[PDB]
C-alpha cells in the first residue's frame, strides 16, 4: 500500500512540475520570430479553442459523476 | 449473459431484496391498527414497493451478484431504453434551449437597448421565438451550410 | 469501479486545464496583454481594470497542486 | 477610409477591441501622434468606451 | 397594469415562475408515471 | 411650543409599480443600465444602504422605520404558520396526555418520492418530522389544551402582519414622520421602557395569574385535558380560582390594602424546579414578571418630556468627565443622535450579548414544561441563540466601523473618549496581541503536552486530575456560595436558584432533568480556551474600528470607503486592509468560538448530567463520565467525541433520520465548495472566461451585459458565505441526529 | 507654530532621528480643528502652522485636507539627521497637475506599450524589456 | 526603486499626477498630443507601487505602467 501511493504521490508532483516549466519557458525562452507558423505557434493559436473545450469536458465530466453518486445517495 | 450478470426475473437476490422490503414495512404497520390513517400509508406503501419491483422483473434489466440492476450502454439496442432512447430525449430538449435562447439573444440584440431587454425579457418575442424551437434540427444544419452559424476570425483574440 | 474511474478523469482534465491555461496564458491575456513583461511570478496588477488577483502564471502552479492532491487522493 | 461617422477595425494588439468594429468620430489634422477617436458599443475592462488610434491601426469596413 | 407587467418580465421574477413550473411538472410526472430507471 | 411634538408630513411617496420596472432607481449609477454583470451584483448589494442613496438624514430615517414594520409583519407570519401546523399538522393533543412517551412533531412530508420516510412514527397514531423548536412546551405552559386555540392564535398572527405591513406603508406613503419626530431619545426611552417592556410584562402577568397557572396546576394534578374548565370559566368564576388557589376569595381588596401577603398563594419564591413537570415554578415565574413590570414602568419616568421633571441624558454625559479621560463623554448624546450606524452598533452588540445569556440561563434553569428531558429541544436551543448572538456581536462591531469611516467628524470630537481612544490605539492593539499569545500558547499548550505525554507512555505527567492538575478554584467557590445561599443571603427563598450549583437530582420520567454540575481540571482547560477564541475575534475587530479612517500603512483609508478591496501592490503589499476585511476575518474566528463551545456543551451533558436514574440511585449518563480523562487531550475529542457521537448519522439512511445524513454530507460540499472562492483570485477567473466567450462569439452569439468575474470583495464574501453554511450546516445535522437517539 | 494637540502612541520613532525626517508648514486665516494621519483631532493656529510625520505619504495626505480649508500654501521638507533640508513640494513653485514650461520629460518611451523588446531577446543581458 | 514609464500614448488628461499619493508624477510640456502636455515620473525614488495611477489612466492600454522592482525605506512605506 505504501509503495503504491509513494510513486503516485511523487507522480503527481513532477507531472505539475513539468507544465510549470513549460510555462516558464514561454514567458523566458520563447522566440515568436524563430518558430513562426512553427507547430509550437499554432498551439498558441488557437489557444482559446483548447481551453474552452478542455473546460467543457471538465464541466460535462463533473455534473454527471456528481449527479449520478448524488442519485445513488438520495 | 453480458458480463456474467443475471436477468433480475431470475435473480434470487433479487427476490430476496423484494420480501424484505415489504416486511419492514408491514413490521411498522403492525404497532398502528386497523384503518388508522397511518396503517394505511404504509400498506399504500408496500403496494408502490411491489410494483416496483414487478416492473423491473418484467423489463430487461439485468441485476448483479447484490440483486441490483445494472445498466448497459455500449451501444446494443437490446438495452437500448436503458441510455439511448432516453439519451435522445435529452438531446432534443437541450438542443431545443439552447436554439430559442441564442435566437432571441441575436434577435434582441439589434433592438433600441440590447441591454434592457436581456434583464427584463419580452415575453410576447420570446415566446414566439421559444415555440421555433421544434425543428431546431433542421435549422441548425441549414445555417451551418449557410456559413451563418460559425464566425470567421473577426472575433476578438488575446495579445499572444 | 465505473465511476470512481470518471472522477479521476474529472481530476485529469480539471487539472489540465489550469495547468495549460497557465501555459498559454502566460505571455499575455486580454487583462494583461503585457504580462510578458513581468515575468512568470508577480504579485498581482492592481486593484484596477477590475482587480487582477492571482493573474501571473505562477498562481496557475499555486492553484493546480490543489487539484493535483484531490485528484491522487 | 478613416473620417467621421466611419466604421473601421481595430488593428492594435493590446485594444480590448482588436477585431472589432467601431465607429470613427473625429480625426485631427495636426500632426498629433493618434488623431482618430473611435467609440466602441462596448465598455472595456476598466468602463471607457472610446480610444484614439492612429490610421493605421484602423481599416475601414463596409 | 403596464408597469406591473414590467416588473412580472423582469429576469429573476421569470425565473422562478418558470421553474416552479418545471419543477411542478416533473414531480407530477413522476407522481402518475414513478419509479422509472428505463423507457421500461 | 412644547419640547416633545409630532410633526408629519402628508402624501410624501406616490405608489405606483413604475419604478418597480426599474430596477436599480436608488442609486444614480445604477440607474443608468447594465452594461456588464456586476451591475447585477451591485444592486443586490447597495439596496438597504440607505445612506448612499440619499443625503437627508430625514429621508433615510423614514426608510428605516418603515423597514422595521415590514420585518414585524414576516415575523407575524412566521408566528402564524408555526400556530396552525400545530394545529392542523401535529400530535398535540396526544403529547399533552402523555408528555413522556409521545415525540414533538408538527412537519409532515407529502408522499412524494419515497421521501414518506422522512415522516417517523413520533406517537399518537400520527407520523411526521420530529421538531425541537420546543413549541410544545411553551404551549402547555401557556394553557392551551385545545387545537381550536392555536387555530385562533394563527389567526390573529395573519392579522397582525397585513396592519404592520399597511403600518409601512402608510408611514411612508401617506404619513411619513419628520427627523424633528425620530430625535426624541427621551421620550421614546420612557416610552418603551414603561410601554413596551413594563405594561408588557404586567399583560402577562394577568394571563399566567389568571389562565396559566389554574389549568396548569389542574393538568399537573392528573385532570384530563377534555375536563379542565375552559379559560374563561377561570376568569368569571372567582370560586374555582379560589379552590386552587385560596387567596383569590379575598379579592382585590387586599392588594388595595397593603397586606400584599395574602397573595402568597400564587405569588412565590420557592425556587428550584417542578417534580412532575421538571420545569420552573409558574407562581414563581408569575412574581418576576410583576416585579420586572414595576421596575421597568418606574425606570421610564427618568427622562425629561414636556413637563420639567425628569433627566436630559445630554447633561448626565457631559457631567461625567474624570482626570484621566478629558472632556469625558461629551459629544457622544450627537453621535447617537445623529447616526443610524453608531445606534445599530451599541444595540445590536447588547442584542447579540443577550442571545448568548438567554442559552445559558435557559439550561440550568428549564423554563418549560417538560423542557429539560427533551435533550433534543435542549441542544438545539441552546446551540441556536448561540449563533444567534455571535453573528449580531460581531455586526455590531461592523456597523461601529461603517459610523467611523462615514459619520465620524474630527470637529465635533475634541479631547472626548473617543479622540482619546483614537490616539493610544497603537498600544491597545499591541498589548491585546500579546493577551491573545499569552493565552493561546498556554491554554492549548497544555493539550499538546498533554496528547505528547499519553502517546509517550507518561500519563503521570499529564495535566490532569490523576497528576499535575488545574483545578478551577474560584469558580468551585462560587457555586458552594450559591448552593448555600438559600436560608442564607436569601433567607426567604426554598431552593436553589439552580440545582447546577448544587442539590439533588431532579429526575422526570425516569430521565435526568437537572443535577449537580462539577468543575474539574478539564473544565479549567476548555474555559481558557473559551477565552482565548473570544479575545481573538475582540482584536481583529477592534483593530478594524480603531483604524478604520488611518493607518501608518495607508494614510488615507478613510477616502478610500468601509468597503474597499486593497490600495495596491505596493508598500509591500496592502490586500485586505479595509475595515470590511478585518470583519470579514472576525466572523471565521466567531466560527471557531461558538463551536468550541456548543461542543463543550454536548459533550459536558452527555457525560455528566444527561442520562437515567433507577429507582434506586444508579445514575447512567449517556456517554459515560468520559468527559474528565479524555477531553484532556486532542485525540480524545476526534475519537470519544466527534468519532463516537457522529455514528448516527451515517447510520441513518433508511430511517427517517436519513435527511441528516443528506444534509451532512451536503454541508461538507458546500463547506468544501467555498474554499475556491477562499484561495483564488479574480485574475484566473477573468481570463478563463475570455475563453469561453470566444466560444460564444465563434458561434456568432454573446450577451451584451458582457460577462465579468466577481469582484475582489465579492469573492471573499461568496467564499465565507459557504464556508459558514457549510460548517454549521454539519454540526447542525450532527447534533440533531444524534439528539433524536439520545432522547 | 506647532499646531494644538495633545499628543499621541502613533507619533514618530527612531527612524525619524537615525535614518530621515518630513516637515509640513502652512498658513492659516482661522482657527480649525483637523484629523491628523496619525490619528486623532488638532487645532491649527491663526498663522504660521508646523508639523513633523515620518513619512512623506503622510505629509501629502494632510495637504489634501488643507485643500478642502482652502489652504494652497503647503510646503513639505525632509529633514535628514545631520540637520539638512531637502524641499520637496511644490517643487517647482507650480503643482505638478498644472504644467510649467521648464520642466523636461523623464523615464518616456516612444511607442505603445505593446512595442517593448522579447524577453528571449534580451537574454543574459541584465536589462529588463521595458528599459531596453 | 519601482520603475514607471510613460508612453507616446498618452492624452494629458493629468489624472494620473492628481492621484499619486507621494508626488512622483509630474505634468510636463509636448506637442504629441492636442492637450500639449505629458506626464514625467521625475521622482520615481518615492514610489511606493499602489498603481493609483494606472488605475486613472483612460487610454486603452495604460499609458503609465509602473513596474515593481528593488524595495527600499520609502518604496516598502515603512514609517517605523
Ligand atoms: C490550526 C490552524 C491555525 C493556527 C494554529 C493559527 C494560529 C494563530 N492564529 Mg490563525 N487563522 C487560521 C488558522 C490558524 N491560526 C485560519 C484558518 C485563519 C483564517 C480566518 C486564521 C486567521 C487569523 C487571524 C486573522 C488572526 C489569527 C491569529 C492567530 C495567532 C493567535 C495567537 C496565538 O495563540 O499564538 C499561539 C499560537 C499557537 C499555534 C499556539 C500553539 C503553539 C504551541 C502549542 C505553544 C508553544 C510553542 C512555542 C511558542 C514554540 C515551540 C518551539 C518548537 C515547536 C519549535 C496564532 C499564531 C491572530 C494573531 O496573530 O493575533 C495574535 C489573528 O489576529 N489567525
Ligand atoms: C529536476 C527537477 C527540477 C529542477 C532542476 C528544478 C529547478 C528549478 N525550478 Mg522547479 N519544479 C520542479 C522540479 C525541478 N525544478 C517540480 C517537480 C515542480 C513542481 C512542484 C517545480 C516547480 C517550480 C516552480 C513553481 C518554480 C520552480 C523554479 C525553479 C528554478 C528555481 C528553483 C528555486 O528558486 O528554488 C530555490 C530553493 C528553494 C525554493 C527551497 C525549497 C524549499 C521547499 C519549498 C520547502 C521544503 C519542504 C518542507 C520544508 C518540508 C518540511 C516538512 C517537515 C516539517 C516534516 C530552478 C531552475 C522557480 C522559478 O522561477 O524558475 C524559473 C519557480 O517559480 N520550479
Ligand atoms: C467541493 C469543492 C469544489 C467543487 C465542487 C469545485 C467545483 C468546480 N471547480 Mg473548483 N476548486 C476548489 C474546490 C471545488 N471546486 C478548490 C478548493 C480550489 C483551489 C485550488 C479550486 C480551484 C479550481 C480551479 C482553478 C478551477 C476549478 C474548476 C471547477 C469546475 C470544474 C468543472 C466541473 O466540475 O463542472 C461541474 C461542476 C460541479 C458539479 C459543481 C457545481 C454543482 C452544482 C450543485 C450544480 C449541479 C447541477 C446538477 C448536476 C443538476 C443540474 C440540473 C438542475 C439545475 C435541475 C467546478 C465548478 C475549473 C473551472 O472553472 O471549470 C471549468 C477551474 O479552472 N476549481
Ligand atoms: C470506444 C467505445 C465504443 C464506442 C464509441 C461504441 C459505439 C457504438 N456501438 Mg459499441 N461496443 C463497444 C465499444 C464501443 N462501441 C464494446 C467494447 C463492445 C463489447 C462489449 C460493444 C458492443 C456493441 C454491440 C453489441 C453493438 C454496439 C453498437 C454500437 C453503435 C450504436 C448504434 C448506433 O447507431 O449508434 C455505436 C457506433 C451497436 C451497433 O453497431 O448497431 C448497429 C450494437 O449492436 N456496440
Ligand atoms: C414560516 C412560514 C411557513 C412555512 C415555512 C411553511 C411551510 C410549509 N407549509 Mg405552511 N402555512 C403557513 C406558513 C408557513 N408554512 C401559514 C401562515 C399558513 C396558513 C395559511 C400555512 C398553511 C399551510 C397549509 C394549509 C399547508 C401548508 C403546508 C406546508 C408545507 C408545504 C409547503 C408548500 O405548499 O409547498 C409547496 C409550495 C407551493 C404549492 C407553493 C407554490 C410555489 C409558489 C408558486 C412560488 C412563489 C411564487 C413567487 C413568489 C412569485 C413572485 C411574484 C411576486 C409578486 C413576489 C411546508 C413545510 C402544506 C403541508 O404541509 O401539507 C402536508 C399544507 O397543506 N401550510
Ligand atoms: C403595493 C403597494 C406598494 C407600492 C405600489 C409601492 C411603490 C413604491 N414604493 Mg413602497 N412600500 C409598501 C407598499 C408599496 N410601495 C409597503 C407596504 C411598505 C412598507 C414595508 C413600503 C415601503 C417602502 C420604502 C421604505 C420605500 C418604498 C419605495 C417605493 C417606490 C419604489 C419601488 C421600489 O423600491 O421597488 C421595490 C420592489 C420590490 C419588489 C421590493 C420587494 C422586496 C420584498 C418585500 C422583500 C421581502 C421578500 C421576502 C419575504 C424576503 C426574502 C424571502 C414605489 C413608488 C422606495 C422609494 O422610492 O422611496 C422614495 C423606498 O425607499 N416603499
Ligand atoms: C407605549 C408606546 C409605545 C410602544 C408600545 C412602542 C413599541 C414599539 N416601538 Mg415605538 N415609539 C413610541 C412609543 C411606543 N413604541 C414613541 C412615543 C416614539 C417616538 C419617540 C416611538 C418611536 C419608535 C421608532 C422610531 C421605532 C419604534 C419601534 C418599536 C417596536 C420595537 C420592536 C419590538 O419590540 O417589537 C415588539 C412588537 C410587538 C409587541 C408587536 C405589537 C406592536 C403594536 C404596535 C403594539 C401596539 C399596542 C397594542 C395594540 C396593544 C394594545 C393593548 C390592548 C390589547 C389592551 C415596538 C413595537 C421600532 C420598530 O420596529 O417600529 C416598527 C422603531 O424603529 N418606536
Ligand atoms: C439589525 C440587523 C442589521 C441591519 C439592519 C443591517 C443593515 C445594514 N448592513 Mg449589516 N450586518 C449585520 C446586521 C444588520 N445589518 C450583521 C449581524 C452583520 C455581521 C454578519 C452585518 C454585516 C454587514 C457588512 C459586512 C456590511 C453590512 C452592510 C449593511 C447596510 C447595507 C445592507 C445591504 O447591502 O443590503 C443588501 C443585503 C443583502 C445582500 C443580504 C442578502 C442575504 C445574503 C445573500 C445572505 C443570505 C444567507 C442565507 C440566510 C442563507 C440561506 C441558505 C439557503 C440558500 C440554503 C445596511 C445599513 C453593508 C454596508 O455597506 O453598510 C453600509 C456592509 O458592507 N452589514
Ligand atoms: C480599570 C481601572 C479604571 O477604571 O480606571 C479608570 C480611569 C480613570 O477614569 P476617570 O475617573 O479619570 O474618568 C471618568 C470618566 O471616564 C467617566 O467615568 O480611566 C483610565 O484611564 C483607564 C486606563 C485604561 C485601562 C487600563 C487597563
Ligand atoms: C502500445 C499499445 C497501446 C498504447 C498506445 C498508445 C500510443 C498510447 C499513447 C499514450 C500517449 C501518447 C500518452 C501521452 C501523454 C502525453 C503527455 C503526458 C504530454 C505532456 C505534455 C506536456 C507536459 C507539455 C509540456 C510543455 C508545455 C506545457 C508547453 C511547451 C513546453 C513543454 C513541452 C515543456 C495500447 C493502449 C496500450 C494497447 C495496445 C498497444
Ligand atoms: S488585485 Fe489583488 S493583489 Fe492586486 S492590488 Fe488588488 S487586492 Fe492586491
Ligand atoms: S504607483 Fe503610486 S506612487 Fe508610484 S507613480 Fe503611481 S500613484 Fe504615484
Ligand atoms: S492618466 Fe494616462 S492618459 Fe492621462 S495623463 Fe496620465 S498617463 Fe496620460
Amino acid at each position: 500500500a505504501a509503495l503504491y501511493t509513494h510513486h503516485q504521490y511523487i507522480a503527481g508532483f513532477l507531472m505539475v512540475g513539468a507544465f510549470a516549466h513549460g510555462a516558464i519557458f514561454f514567458v523566458r525562452d520563447y522566440d515568436p520570430e524563430l518558430n513562426k507558423n512553427n507547430v509550437l505557434a499554432r498551439m498558441l493559436e488557437h489557444k482559446e479553442a483548447i481551453i474552452s473545450h478542455l473546460s467543457w469536458a471538465s464541466l460535462f465530466l463533473g455534473f454527471h459523476t456528481l449527479g449520478l453518486y448524488i442519485h445513488n445517495d438520495t | 449473459e453480458i458480463g456474467g450478470l443475471t436477468k433480475c426475473s431470475e435473480s434470487a437476490a433479487f427476490t430476496k431484496r423484494l420480501n424484505a422490503s415489504v416486511k419492514k414495512l408491514e413490521q411498522r404497520a403492525s404497532q398502528y391498527e386497523a384503518d388508522s390513517p397511518p396503517a394505511l400509508a404504509l400498506k399504500q406503501q408496500v403496494e408502490r414497493t411491489q410494483a416496483r419491483f414487478d416492473k423491473y422483473s418484467r423489463s430487461e434489466l439485468l441485476c448483479g451478484a447484490d440483486g441490483l440492476p445494472h445498466l448497459v450502454a455500449d451501444g446494443r439496442w437490446s438495452h437500448a431504453a436503458e441510455f439511448i432512447l432516453p439519451g435522445f430525449g435529452f438531446i432534443y430538449i437541450s438542443g431545443w434551449i439552447g436554439w430559442v435562447g441564442r435566437k432571441y439573444l441575436r434577435a434582441v440584440s439589434t433592438s433600441a437597448n440590447p441591454s434592457e431587454s436581456e434583464i427584463i425579457i419580452n415575453v410576447p418575442l420570446a415566446l414566439k421565438i421559444m415555440t421555433t424551437g421544434y425543428i431546431w434540427p433542421i435549422s441548425a444544419w441549414q445555417e451551418l451550410i449557410s456559413n451563418d452559424l460559425v464566425a470567421v476570425s473577426e472575433e476578438i483574440t488575446v495579445s499572444p | 469501479d465505473f465511476l470512481v474511474h470518471h472522477a479521476i478523469a474529472l481530476g485529469l482534465h480539471v487539472t489540465a486545464l489550469i495547468l495549460v491555461k497557465g501555459a498559454l496564458d502566460a505571455r499575455g491575456s486580454k487583462l494583461m496583454p503585457d504580462k510578458k513583461d513581468f515575468g512568470y511570478s508577480f504579485p498581482c496588477d492592481g486593484p484596477g481594470r477590475g482587480g487582477t488577483c492571482d493573474i501571473s502564471a505562477w498562481d496557475a502552479f499555486y492553484l493546480a497542486m490543489f487539484w493535483m492532491l484531490n485528484t491522487i487522493g | 477610409m478613416i473620417d467621421r461617422n466611419s466604421k473601421v477595425r481595430i488593428l492594435r494588439k493590446e485594444s480590448y477591441w482588436f477585431n472589432q468594429i467601431g465607429t470613427v468620430a473625429t480625426v485631427d489634422q495636426s500632426g498629433i501622434r493618434y488623431p482618430a477617436v473611435v467609440r466602441f458599443e462596448s465598455v472595456n475592462y476598466a468602463g471607457t468606451n472610446t480610444n484614439n488610434f492612429a490610421l493605421d491601426e484602423l481599416v475601414e469596413v463596409k | 397594469m403596464n408597469d406591473f407587467q414590467k416588473y412580472l418580465s423582469t429576469a429573476p421574477v421569470l425565473l422562478t415562475l418558470w421553474m416552479t413550473f418545471t419543477a411542478g411538472f416533473i414531480i407530477e410526472v413522476n407522481r402518475f408515471f414513478p419509479d422509472m430507471l428505463g423507457l421500461y | 411650543s412644547k419640547n416633545v411634538q409630532v410633526f408629519v408630513e402628508k402624501d410624501a411617496v406616490e405608489t405606483s409599480f413604475a419604478k418597480w420596472a426599474q430596477p436599480g432607481h436608488f442609486s444614480r449609477t445604477l440607474a443608468k443600465g447594465p452594461k456588464t454583470t456586476t451591475w447585477i451584483w451591485n444592486l443586490h448589494a447597495d439596496a438597504h444602504d440607505f445612506d448612499s442613496q440619499t443625503s437627508s438624514l430625514e429621508e433615510v430615517s423614514r426608510k428605516i422605520f418603515s423597514a422595521h414594520f415590514g420585518q414585524l409583519a414576516i415575523i407575524f407570519l412566521w408566528i402564524s404558520g408555526m400556530h396552525f401546523h400545530g394545529a392542523y399538522f401535529s400530535n398535540y393533543s396526544a403529547w399533552l396526555t402523555d408528555p413522556i412517551s409521545i415525540k414533538q412533531s408538527s412537519q409532515v412530508v407529502w408522499p412524494i418520492v419515497g421521501q414518506e420516510i422522512l415522516n417517523a412514527d413520533v406517537g399518537g397514531n400520527f407520523q411526521g418530522i420530529q421538531t425541537t423548536s420546543g413549541w410544545f412546551q411553551m404551549w402547555r405552559a401557556e394553557g392551551i389544551t385545545s387545537e381550536v386555540e392555536l387555530y385562533w392564535t394563527a389567526i390573529g398572527g395573519l392579522a397582525m402582519s397585513a396592519i404592520m405591513l399597511f403600518a409601512g406603508w402608510f408611514h411612508y406613503h401617506k404619513a411619513a414622520p419628520k427627523l424633528e419626530w425620530f430625535q426624541n431619545a427621551e421620550s421614546m426611552m420612557n416610552h418603551h421602557l414603561a410601554g413596551l417592556l413594563g405594561l408588557g410584562c404586567l399583560s402577562w402577568s394577568g394571563h399566567q395569574i389568571h389562565i396559566a397557572l389554574p389549568i396548569n396546576k389542574l393538568l399537573d394534578a392528573g385532570v384530563s385535558p377534555q375536563e379542565i374548565p375552559l379559560p374563561h370559566e377561570f376568569l368569571i368564576n372567582r370560586d374555582l380560582m379560589a379552590q386552587l388557589y385560596p387567596s383569590f376569595s379575598k379579592g382585590l381588596a387586599p392588594f388595595f390594602g397593603g397586606n400584599w401577603g395574602e397573595y402568597s398563594d400564587f405569588l412565590t419564591f420557592k425556587g428550584g424546579l417542578n417534580p412532575v413537570t421538571g420545569g420552573l415554578w409558574l407562581s414563581d415565574i408569575a412574581h418576576h414578571h410583576l416585579a420586572l413590570s414595576v421596575l421597568f414602568i418606574i425606570a421610564g419616568h427618568m427622562y425629561r418630556t414636556n413637563w420639567g421633571i425628569g433627566h436630559n441624558m445630554k447633561e448626565i454625559l457631559e457631567a461625567h468627565k474624570g482626570p484621566f479621560t478629558g472632556e469625558g463623554h461629551k459629544g457622544l448624546y450627537e453621535i447617537l443622535t445623529t447616526s443610524w450606524h453608531a445606534q445599530l452598533a451599541i444595540n445590536l452588540a447588547m442584542m447579540g450579548s443577550l442571545s448568548i445569556i438567554v442559552a445559558h440561563h435557559m439550561y440550568a434553569m428549564p423554563p418549560y414544561p417538560y423542557l429539560a428531558t427533551d435533550y433534543a429541544t435542549q441542544l438545539s436551543l441552546f446551540t441556536h441563540h448561540m449563533w444567534i448572538g455571535g453573528f449580531c456581536v460581531v455586526g455590531g462591531a461592523a456597523h461601529g466601523a461603517i459610523f467611523m469611516v462615514r459619520d465620524y467628524t474630527p470637529a465635533n470630537n475634541y479631547n472626548n473618549l473617543l479622540d482619546r481612544v483614537l490616539r493610544h490605539r497603537d498600544a491597545i492593539i499591541s498589548h491585546l496581541n500579546w493577551v491573545c499569545i499569552f493565552l493561546g500558547c498556554h491554554a492549548f499548550g497544555f493539550y499538546i503536552h498533554n496528547d505528547t505525554m499519553r502517546a509517550l507512555g507518561r500519563p503521570q505527567d499529564m495535566f490532569s486530575d490523576k497528576a499535575i492538575q488545574l483545578q478551577p478554584i474560584f469558580a468551585q467557590w462560587i457555586q458552594n456560595i450559591h448552593l448555600l445561599a438559600p436560608g442564607t443571603t436569601a433567607p426567604n427563598a426554598l431552593a436553589t436558584t439552580s440545582y447546577a450549583f448544587g442539590g439533588d437530582v431532579i429526575e422526570v420520567g425516569g430521565k435526568i432533568a437537572m443535577m449537580p454540575i462539577k468543575l474539574g481540571t478539564a473544565d479549567f482547560m476548555v474555559h481558557h480556551i473559551h477565552a482565548f477564541t473570544i479575545h481573538v475575534t475582540v482584536l481583529i475587530l477592534l483593530k478594524g474600528v480603531l483604524y478604520a479612517r488611518s493607518s501608518k500603512l495607508i494614510p488615507d483609508k478613510a477616502n478610500l470607503g468601509f468597503r474597499f478591496p486593497c490600495d495596491g501592490p505596493g508598500r509591500g503589499g496592502t490586500c485586505q486592509s479595509s475595515s470590511w476585511d478585518h470583519v470579514f476575518l472576525g466572523l471565521f474566528w466567531m466560527y471557531n468560538s461558538i463551536s468550541v463551545v456548543i461542543f463543550h456543551f454536548s459533550w459536558k451533558m452527555q457525560s455528566d448530567v444527561w442520562g437515567t436514574i433507577t429507582p434506586d440511585g444508579a445514575i447512567s449518563h449517556i456517554t459515560g463520565g468520559n468527559f474528565a480523562q479524555s477531553s484532556i487531550t486532542i485525540n480524545g475529542w476526534l475519537r470519544d467525541f466527534l468519532w463516537s457521537q457522529a455514528s448516527q448519522v451515517i447510520q441513518s439512511y433508511g430511517s427517517a433520520s436519513s435527511a441528516y445524513g443528506l444534509i451532512f454530507l451536503g454541508a461538507h460540499f458546500i463547506w468544501a465548495f467555498s474554499l475556491m472562492f477562499l484561495f483564488s483570485g479574480r485574475g484566473y477567473w477573468q481570463e478563463l472566461i475570455e475563453s469561453i466567450v470566444w466560444a460564444h462569439n465563434k458561434l456568432n452569439f454573446a450577451p451584451t451585459i458582457q460577462p465579468r468575474a466577481l469582484s475582489i470583495t465579492q469573492g471573499r464574501a461568496v467564499g465565507l458565505a459557504h464556508y459558514l453554511l457549510g460548517g454549521i450546516g454539519t454540526t447542525w445535522a450532527f447534533f440533531l441526529a444524534r439528539a433524536i437517539s439520545i432522547t | 507654530p506647532f499646531p494644538t494637540f495633545g499628543g499621541s502612541t502613533g507619533g514618530w520613532l527612531r527612524a525619524a532621528e537615525v535614518e530621515e525626517k518630513y516637515a509640513i508648514t502652512w498658513t492659516s486665516t482661522k482657527e480649525q480643528i483637523f484629523e491628523m494621519p496619525t490619528g486623532g483631532a488638532a487645532i491649527m493656529r491663526n498663522g504660521e502652522n508646523l508639523l513633523y510625520l515620518a513619512r512623506k505619504e503622510q505629509c501629502l495626505a494632510l495637504s489634501t485636507q488643507l485643500r478642502t480649508f482652502k489652504i494652497n500654501d503647503y510646503k513639505i521638507y525632509r529633514i535628514f539627521p545631520s540637520g539638512e533640508v531637502q524641499y520637496l513640494h511644490p517643487k517647482d513653485g507650480v503643482f505638478p497637475e498644472k504644467v510649467n514650461p521648464g520642466r523636461t520629460s523623464v523615464n518616456s518611451r516612444g511607442f505603445s506599450i505593446g512595442k517593448n523588446p522579447n524577453p528571449a531577446s534580451i537574454k543574459f543581458s541584465g536589462i529588463t524589456t521595458y528599459e531596453s | 526603486s519601482h520603475t514607471v514609464k510613460i508612453y507616446d500614448t498618452c492624452i494629458g488628461c493629468t489624472q494620473c499626477v492628481r492621484a499619486c499619493p507621494t508626488d512622483v508624477l509630474e505634468m510636463v510640456p509636448w506637442d504629441g498630443c492636442k492637450s500639449g502636455q505629458i506626464a514625467s515620473s521625475p521622482r520615481v525614488e518615492d514610489c511606493v507601487g499602489c498603481k493609483r495611477c494606472e488605475t486613472a489612466c483612460p487610454t486603452d492600454f495604460l499609458s503609465v505602467r509602473v513596474y515593481l522592482g528593488a524595495e527600499t525605506t520609502r518604496s516598502l512605506g515603512l514609517a517605523y
